[PDB]
């Protein structure tokens, strides 16, 4: 049909999105086909991409003891979210756990990041999981202490 | 002596309430017993009354004929009462009875020992009273400060 | 102090007034000058006593007089007093504002007002006096030699480069050549047409010199008229010969070193009577003293523990 | 444009033979002819840019005013008026409410009908404009502005009416009584201490007793008249009774209760760290969805973000001039914030802040410029009166001075470094002749480096093509900004009053009340810069030095500036033939038209590089070069203030 | 209200309600009180009374939490370190008739 | 703490793509393991089972263990990246190493102790191998702040051009004209400036004086296309094959090949193609392209295919960082895809 370059107008993502896949996805049919499409959309005047739109400062910001958990935090994190999760929820869970029992309650400051995808999560997964969930979901409680209850609403509601 | 709590816990960190919740329990017991009252399950059966209402209450501690005095009148023969009842006479004397502002503190410490349960706290004394929280002259209180607000 | 025929004397930044001698340099006596530095100095014409330009403020202080502050002070000039001149005879000192304004000042009679004044438009660098104590000359900072005539109140202006700030001048006392010198590195030679009867008083441009690279900051001849010395900003005090204006010497303060981040400017020079050896000031506590036919360092009156602008070299009986 | 040129060339060319009664007359005849065809063309390339013609736009408005005395002009600007799209107007509304006032009479008439349609349509666009034209004090004004308020209030009267109050109150809250006390009694005490003068003194003081004599309208107040209302009655009586009797001993008690209250407020101020809105103005706490809009919201072509709840308390900055941080909940929902700004005039920051649009607008035009993002960051300002206003905040920004200080303490370098070199070589730094200054302050830029900024640039950055962006960005955007700067004539640009982008890189500049070179005359610390291009800032750009990407930036910029010199004058043509603001001129020793005049005159001048050779006509390169020269040689930079930080 | 201010202003509302309950007592205030503070006022305080009841009313919510051996914590000079108290010290310099 | 880690550090014997990329997985999981940090050892259990785990910590986990190392052991591993880095260029092990070296520069820690300059010269020449511009830059500026030199000048405008930021390229020329008026060989100054008419002046200068060289003509030829000339490329071309080895041939070619396709002369650009490498690219390309005139399709659109997969690296490598460097290889796929089309058209 001849549709070139004006996607990149109304779907205008989509750069973003074939980009991942040639640093991605496993195959040279799959990789070999992203770049098919790339040369079929044609190339962008980088000022055209800039009108169609962390991790190392994350050692910039902080002293060293606090850099460590931040960035193990925001790596668990990434993989806790649907897709990579089908098998290694319960892994992450685990160091997340470990964290904050090593931590204090100088863990309180992640809580806002982890705890409402957590929350997400159980009412989201299996069963085959559900019950490990809860059980360190009682152990996040535990070490936060009184500081969890913003999020208390959620849990019981996941309870009940 | 007095204080505030016992030697394992910690006071609470909540909200609403002050973070002076034994000192002003102790020497402005008519203003947060009010406000005590307002975050109940009890003030279901008083609708339209929130903590605002409260906070312009009219009157002073000393005119009696006036809502606030009538509260504070009313709150000193109810903590007068429940120590007469349960103290033994010789102590209720020694700290009731002898000097003013021990025998206001003293009052007033029956309403903190009250309060501060609800938050997992207990207050210590130092001549020791039993315990007057569950004792039935409070729910007299708890029906007074409901019709006069 | 008063007594010896060589009278040196030298300051800056420091707030003393420090006098050495010229064959030893053992230090003879101090005398403080506090609220302010110490721009340019000056002995009067009969060795009586000595002028400190400060900031707000002229001062004297006794020569011959052992130890003491202040004789007279002068006020009443609202920025710094960037120079002063004095009458051979010794009735007047004439003054230059950095408030555009060249006054003169009796010294006689006490009078805390100026006689007369010279407004301009920038401020006043140097004021030099031409010999025969008629005509005096005002430089600035926008390129501009005015000389007024003290006795028929003329002033006839003079830019010889656009906009640079001439920072200096002096004229020989021969009245033959003035030179004034300029802050691009470059020092201006006048021929004398030498208006003693008549004011004529005219200038004949003669020669150009590419003096130094960086600031020139003072230059002076000396008695006889032979030499032109012209210290500067790259450590260095080049002496120009009068028949060729080409370099008879060059004295320098350089580190001899690769790494050596400005030591400190070469300020301020004067010569000697018989003109064989020339004194100078700088920017590292040193006020030196050197020989003009070689370039060899004769004496160094090392006392001051911050910097020096300014000397005070007299030669006379 | 063609006939435009034509116009300015018979003008011009006309003024020359006729300066230096049938002259005016045979002009008129010969203007006529290419004047009216000029509108009637301006008007078919304005119906067809339709979101880009506010240089066009600009060119019609020259004409009008200028050339709309005669009725053949009024014929053809009426019928494209009437026939022009109405959004249009939007974009030049400054330059018609500064003409609201016009002498001309035929002129005059037009505007309002024109302003009265923009009242129509597009309401919320005007009404904090005419609000402040309002409440002037010259009469032709006052009587026009409050005119059209009135013929504007029966479209929208619930708009107005909570604009109005929202504004008034907005005021009460930029300046307290104990500020207005505070800043009265210090003037107060220089003109009786100081200059000796009595009559003046009272001037000071008793606008603020006038103020007082109302009573306490909030609680605030209240809290200073119960607090000391009684003193102040009482250093009024003793001052009053002066003016029957004319005895000192009357003054002195007066002064004793003035220093009194004086002292005291001077120890409560520091500790006014944030202001609880219903302590100060109950109304705006009270207010809740108001369909008058978040200030400089407005847009034509978006649905309106209104102010659906003010913020309950305000955080104070600590400056000269005790900023708030106020900020509105907007009916989208999200935080919008501003700072709200206590004694200065800030129609100078809102015509400035025009300029920079049309800069982006001509920068962005040019399509060799285009690619290179040159372009100023502008923020949003709403001026309130004469003495207030409210300022856009802007994300994602810290001055210099921050940048430097936290880079400083972080890595343990003593802060005042530099001058205090030059302090222990040096003590009197201050008062030195130019050229030993000129010393000291080679040495100390000799002994440090200036790395600071330089080095904090990639510190902060993360990866090294984001700091290859950011450098590049914020070479060019420092370069734009001083090209612009200069013309302009934009003074004091010490390290606080410019700021970086953590994200971009770019620079921008804040604080234009110092503005066609009111920083050059002043007499203690006159300025002898052209912008700040200081060693710290470029030691941050590329390692080779100025002359790649900022010296090619500035001609780039100055090419587009020199051209179309036209647009630009005639937006700055704005205020300087506005009364107003030009009181700002008439302060530069120790009249106003004349004045005015000279500012412009000086604008033309630098936009025809005839600046600093009057006789000479210096071409881009050159001309540029010489500005460099002088911000950068270390005479002029060693004369500015020492909190300038000309050593960084 | 920025901290000085809030701290000064406590010691007034404290005083306040204390003067409800009794009226007629000196009400000495110590606000964020050094070690050396304390002993000049509890002393003091003493020689007043004499034979007659004494409050000490002590809040602790800026301090950490009161330690196992019976020290309490107060500041030093100049507001970098929780300077101990110990209560053995307390009850000497407090007299016998107190609370 | 490290006797487990003593393994992944220095098992450098490796020799293709696969066997380097094995010793960074293995060397990050070793990472991670010992890392005094309990917030990163309890990451190793996941880091195994999920690569990119290891992969996005390894910057952070190399900290970690370095932090603590010993001397000898510092150098002992610093001596295997040395290595890592110099013998053979892996995209995505000079990307983590350099990444992992940029990393270092804003930690407290310090700059990596490599080969006493802090590494600066070997580091910035595997950026520019990398097609790592900006990063090039930054280090080639760092030598630059240790006094400059002309070589250090040649370069430092090339890689602003590189960049596409002339007017920076411009810039530096202006330093040299000042401090280094006299030496002065601007015939690849000229080159890398894009004022190629003056480079060809000076590279016929140098050609006339100097002998047939291959060097000069490289250069020489890279004028001529980069001006456009096809008739005169072919010429230089023509002449020059058995003078010149077949090193220089390989890099020759390419230029070879778009010129007799320039002047529709198929017969020499089938020549010129074959000299080509196949496993580039480019060698990919001209084939496909000489197949296509041909008219062989099912060839074509194998080698069209082939050079895809051999880009993916390309691509992989730029546009890890920024679009904008990856633009280079977008115009490439580009082609590819266009190609395809001229068989459908
Ligand atoms: N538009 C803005 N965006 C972000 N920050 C701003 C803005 N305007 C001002 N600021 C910040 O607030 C500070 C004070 O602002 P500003 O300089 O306008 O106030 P001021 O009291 O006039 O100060 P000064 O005494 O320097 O004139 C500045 O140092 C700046 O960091
Ligand atoms: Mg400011
Ligand atoms: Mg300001």
């Amino acid at each position: 049909t001849g549709y070139v370059v004006e996607p990149y107008r109304k779907y205008p993502t989509l750069l973003e999105v074939l980009l991942n896949f040639l640093k991605t996805e496993q195959n040279q049919g799959t990789r070999r086909e992203a770049i098919r499409v790339l040369g079929l959309l044609g190339a962008l005047d980088p000022y055209k991409h800039k009108v169609n739109i962390e991790m190392l400062v994350n050692m910039g910001n902080l002293p060293l003891d606090e850099f460590y958990p931040a960035v193990s935090m925001v790596a668990l994190m990434r993989i806790f979210r649907d897709q990579s999760l089908s098998h290694h929820h319960t892994m992450v869970v685990q160091a997340i756990t470990f964290i904050f029992k090593s931590l204090g309650l100088k863990c309180v400051q992640f809580l806002p990041q982890v705890m409402p995808t957590f929350l997400n999560v159980i009412r989201v997964c299996d069963g085959a999981i559900r019950e490990f969930l809860f059980q360190q979901l009682g152990m996040l409680v535990s070490f936060v202490k009184s500081h969890i209850r913003p999020y208390m609403d959620e849990i019981v509601t996941l309870m009940r | 002596q007095l204080a505030a709590c016992e030697a394992t816990e910690l006071l609470p960190m909540i909200p609403d309430l002050p973070a002076d919740l034994f000192t002003s329990c102790l020497t402005t017991p008519i203003k947060i017993a009010l406000r005590w009252f307002c975050m109940q399950k009890c003030v279901s059966l008083v609708p339209g009354v929130t903590l605002d209402l409260i906070e312009k209450i009219p009157g002073r501690l000393n005119d009696r004929r006036t809502p606030l005095g009538e509260l504070n009148w009313i709150f000193t023969a109810i903590t007068d009462t429940i120590a007469w009842n349960v103290l033994p006479r010789d102590l209720f004397q020694k700290l009731f009875r002898q000097d003013l502002l021990v025998a206001s503190l003293f009052r007033n410490f029956l309403l903190a020992e009250r309060i501060m349960r609800s938050y997992n706290c207990t207050p210590v004394s130092s001549p020791r009273l039993p315990p007057t929280y569950m004792h039935a002259m409070w729910q007299a209180w708890d029906l007074a400060v409901d019709i006069c607000l | 102090v008063g007594s010896d025929p060589v009278i040196l004397a030298t300051a800056g930044y420091d707030h003393t007034v420090r006098f050495w001698q010229a064959h030893s340099g053992i230090c003879t006596r101090t005398v403080q000058h506090q609220d302010s530095q110490v721009n340019a100095l000056e002995v009067t014409p009969d060795r009586s006593m000595i002028a400190a330009a400060g900031y707000q403020h002229i001062r004297m202080y006794d020569l011959n007089s052992n130890n003491p502050n202040p004789i007279i002070s002068y006020d009443g000039v609202n920025k710094n007093i960037a120079s002063v001149g004095f009458h051979e005879d010794g009735r007047w000192m004439y003054t230059g504002g950095e408030d555009c304004t060249a006054r003169i000042w009796d010294l006689r009679s006490r009078n805390l007002q100026c006689q007369r004044i010279f407004q301009v438009n920038a401020p006043i660098n140097c004021v030099c006096l031409h010999p025969n104590q008629a005509e005096l000359i005002v430089g600035d900072q926008s390129g501009a030699i005015h000389i007024w005539d003290l006795k028929t109140d003329h002033n006839e202006q003079l830019i010889p480069e656009p906009e640079v700030s001439i920072t200096s001048a002096h004229i020989d006392p021969d009245a033959s050549y003035m030179a004034a010198v300029n802050s691009t590195g470059n020092c201006y030679v006048w021929n004398l047409t030498g208006g003693i009867g008549d004011e004529v008083t005219q200038l004949i441009p003669k020669t150009k010199i590419p003096a130094h690279t960086r600031y020139a900051l003072q230059c002076r001849f000396s008695p006889d008229s032979t030499l032109l010395a012209t210290c500067s900003a790259d450590q260095t005090c080049k002496i120009w010969r009068t028949s060729n204006f080409s370099l008879m010497t060059e004295l320098s303060i350089k580190s001899g070193n690769p790494g050596e981040s400005s030591r400190g400017w070469m300020w301020g020079c004067a010569f000697s009577g018989d003109s064989q050896y020339i004194v100078t000031a700088s920017s590292d506590n040193l006020a030196r003293l050197w020989c003009v036919e070689t370039g060899e360092i004769k004496r160094e009156y090392g006392g001051h523990q911050k910097a020096v602008v300014c000397l005070a070299f007299n030669d006379s009986v | 444009v063609m006939n435009f040129e034509a116009v300015l060339h018979y003008k011009h060319q006309n003024q020359a033979r006729d300066e230096k009664k049938k002259v005016t007359e045979d002009l008129s005849k010969t203007l006529l002819m290419y004047t009216v065809p000029a509108v009637q063309g301006f008007f078919r390339s304005i119906s067809l840019s339709r979101g880009n013609n506010l240089q066009d736009t600009l060119r019609v408005l020259t004409l009008w005013f200028d050339y709309g005395h005669w009725p053949d002009v009024n014929e053809a600007l009426v019928e494209g008026v009437k026939a022009i799209q109405i959004d249009t107007w939007l974009q030049v509304i400054p330059q018609l409410i500064a003409r609201i006032d016009t002498p001309r009479p035929l002129v005059g008439r037009l505007i309002h009908q024109l302003l009265t349609d923009i009242g129509r349509y597009h309401p919320q666009a005007l009404i904090y404009p005419l609000t402040v034209a309002s409440k002037s004090t010259t009469t032709a004004r006052h009587n026009a502005a409050n005119k059209i308020l009135k013929n504007m209030c029966e479209h929208s009267n619930t708009l107005v009416q909570q604009a109005m109050m929202v504004s008034e109150e907005l005021i009460r809250v930029a300046i307290l009584w104990h500020e207005m006390w505070h800043e009265g009694l210090e003037e107060a005490s220089r003109l009786y201490f100081g200059e000796r003068n009595v009559k003046g003194m009272f001037e000071v003081l008793e606008p603020l007793h006038a103020m007082m004599e109302r009573g306490p309208q909030t609680l605030k107040e209240t809290s200073f008249n119960q607090a000391y209302g009684r003193d102040l009655m009482e250093a009024q009586e003793w001052c009053r009774k002066y003016m029957k009797s004319g005895n000192v001993k009357d003054l002195t008690q007066a002064w004793d209760l003035y220093y009194h209250v004086f002292r005291r407020i001077s120890k409560q101020l520091p500790q006014l760290t944030s202001l609880e809105l219903q302590y100060v103005s109950p109304k705006l706490l009270m207010c809740r969805d108001l369909e008058l809009a978040v200030p400089g919201t407005y847009d034509p072509n978006q649905p309106i973000i209104r102010i659906q709840s003010i913020a309950p308390s305000l955080q104070v900055i600590t400056s000269k001039q005790r900023p708030r941080k106020l900020t509105l909940m907007g009916s989208n929902g999200h935080e919008f914030v501003f700072l709200l700004k206590g004694h200065e005039d800030l129609r100078q920051d809102e015509r400035v802040m025009q300029l920079f649009g049309l800069v982006n607008t001509l920068l962005a035009n040019d399509p060799t410029s285009l690619r290179k993002n040159l372009s100023i960051q502008r923020y949003a300002v709403i001026p309130l009166s004469t003495n207030s206003g409210l300022i856009g905040w802007v994300p994602h920004c810290d001055t210099l001075h921050a940048l430097i200080r936290d880079y400083r303490e972080k890595k343990k370098i003593l802060l005042n470094i530099e001058h205090r070199i030059m302090l222990r070589m040096a003590p009197d730094y201050d008062h030195l002749t130019l050229m030993q200054k000129v010393e000291v302050f080679e040495h100390a830029v000799n002994n440090t480096a200036g790395d600071d900024l330089a080095k904090l640039l990639w510190l902060k950055s993360p990866s090294s093509e984001v700091w290859f962006d950011r450098r590049t960005n914020y070479t060019r955007s420092l370069a734009v900004m001083s090209m612009v700067g200069y013309i302009l004539g934009l003074g004091d640009r010490h390290p606080s009053n410019l700021m970086l982008d953590r994200l971009s890189g770019k620079i921008l500049h804040i604080d234009f009340g110092d503005c066609f070179e009111v920083a050059m005359t002043r007499e203690k610390f006159p300025e002898k810069i052209p912008f700040r291009l200081t060693r710290m800032l470029t030691n941050a750009m590329e390692v080779t030095g100025l002359d790649g990407n900022y010296r090619i930036t500035c001609h780039t910029v100055m090419e587009v500036l020199r051209e179309h010199k036209d647009s630009v004058m005639a937006v700055l043509e704005a205020f300087v033939y506005d009364p107003l603001l030009n009181w700002r001129l008439m302060d530069t020793n120790t009249a106003l038209n004349k004045k005015a005049i000279q500012i412009i005159n000086r604008v033309r001048d630098k936009l025809t590089g005839r600046d600093f050779s009057h006789d000479d006509t210096l071409d881009v390169p050159t001309q540029v070069e010489l500005l460099i020269k002088q911000a950068t040689s270390h005479e002029n930079l060693c004369q500015c203030y020492i909190g300038w930080c000309p050593f960084w | 209200m920025g901290p000085q201010k809030a701290l000064e202003t406590i010691g007034a509302n404290l005083q306040k309600q204390y003067e409800n309950w009794q009226p007629r007592a000196r009400y000495k205030q110590s606000l964020d009180p050094t070690v050396d503070e304390v002993k000049k006022l509890c002393t003091s305080l003493r020689r007043n009374a004499k034979e007659e009841r004494v409050l000490f009313h002590y809040n602790g919510h800026g301090v950490p939490r009161p330690t196992v051996n019976g020290e309490v914590w107060v500041f030093n000079k100049n507001y970098t370190q929780y300077i101990p108290l110990s209560i053995y010290d307390l009850q000497t310099w407090m007299g016998s008739p107190s609370i | 703490s490290t006797i487990n880690l003593q393994k992944a550090w220095g098992a450098a014997r490796r020799v293709s793509k696969d066997d380097w990329l094995e010793w960074l997985r293995r060397l990050s999981l070793e990472l991670l393991k010992d890392s005094s940090s309990p917030s990163l050892r309890s990451c190793w259990a996941l880091a195994q089972a999920y690569n990119p785990m290891a992969r996005d910590l390894f910057n952070a986990a190399f900290v970690s263990c370095w932090s603590e190392l010993n001397e000898d052991q510092q150098d002992e591993l610093i001596r295997s990246i040395e290595l890592a880095l110099t013998s053979q260029d892996i995209a995505e092990v000079t990307q983590t190493l350099l990444n992992l070296a940029e990393f270092m520069e804003h930690s407290d820690k310090g700059p990596l102790p490599l080969r006493d300059d802090n590494g600066i010269v070997l580091l910035g020449e595997r950026a520019a191998k990398c097609r790592a511009y900006a990063k090039a830059l930054h280090y080639k500026e760092l030598e630059f702040q240790k006094g400059p030199t002309p070589a250090i000048l040649e370069s430092l405008i090339s890689i602003n051009n590189k960049l596409q930021q002339p007017e920076a390229a411009a810039g530096v020329l202006e330093y040299a004209m000042k401090h280094f008026g006299e030496l002065e060989i601007q015939a690849t100054w000229y080159e890398k400036l894009h004022e190629w008419e003056d480079a060809l002046v000076a590279y016929d200068k140098k050609m006339d004086t100097n002998k047939d060289d291959p060097e000069l003509m490289l250069g020489r030829m890279r004028c001529l296309e980069a001006l456009g000339e096809w008739g005169q490329l072919h010429q230089q071309c023509c002449e020059k094959w058995t003078l010149v080895n077949d090193e220089t041939q390989a890099k020759m070619a390419r230029m070879a090949a778009a010129a007799a396709w320039g002047l529709g002369q198929w017969d020499s650009m089938e020549e010129y193609t074959c000299m080509i490498p196949r496993d580039t690219h480019d060698g990919a390309f001209y084939r496909a392209v000489l197949a296509l005139h041909q008219d062989l399709f099912s060839l074509a659109q194998q080698c069209i295919d082939k050079a895809r997969d051999l880009l993916d690296a390309e691509l992989t490598a730029m546009a890890g960082e920024s679009y904008s460097r990856a633009y280079g290889a977008m115009v490439s796929c580009h082609m590819l895809s266009e190609l395809e089309e001229v068989i459908q058209y």
